């Protein structure tokens, strides 16, 4: 069955805020563990540590976020999982100082997230797959 | 090295 559209929106925007914080200048790598687990957590966690190691950071402007589809699979006492398909329109700037100019992008892309509810009532993003447009 | 597009997701 379908998940509430605003609840998927709030999950994806907390993820996007945490991504901005972890990849940002303050380098809140710990905060990734609030929203991510498993392979997605490992990937973004190594990206955050690499960025902080090379003294680069990221600035974001999230122009549009829209939940295209959202489903929840309450698989009994084994836990629950969910799948969210969202279209992101976002601009970003990598502040690196070993180059004369900072690299920027503006991208509209679809992304599917697979999340799993932990046994504490909280949701955590576990896997993701982009299709860029 | 790092590329700016690594932060989409």
């Amino acid at each position: 069955r379908p998940m509430d559209t605003e609840e998927a929106e709030e999950l994806v925007r907390q993820w996007e805020n945490v991504k901005a914080e972890a990849l940002g200048p303050t380098h809140q790598v710990y905060s990734l563990s609030e929203v991510l687990d498993e392979s997605m957590l490992v990937q973004w966690q190594t990206l955050a540590q690499t960025a902080e190691a090379k003294s680069c950071y990221w600035r974001f402007v999230l122009l549009h976020l829209e939940v295209l589809q959202a489903h929840i699979f309450e698989d009994g006492i084994a836990g629950e999982a969910a799948e969210i398909e969202a279209l992101l329109e976002e601009a970003a700037e990598l502040v690196d100082e070993s180059q004369p100019k900072n690299a920027k992008y503006y991208s509209t892309y679809k992304i599917r997230y697979i999340l799993k509810k932990q046994e504490d009532g909280l949701w955590k993003f576990c896997q993701s797959d982009i299709q860029i447009q | 090295h790092l590329d700016v597009m690594m932060a989409r997701g």
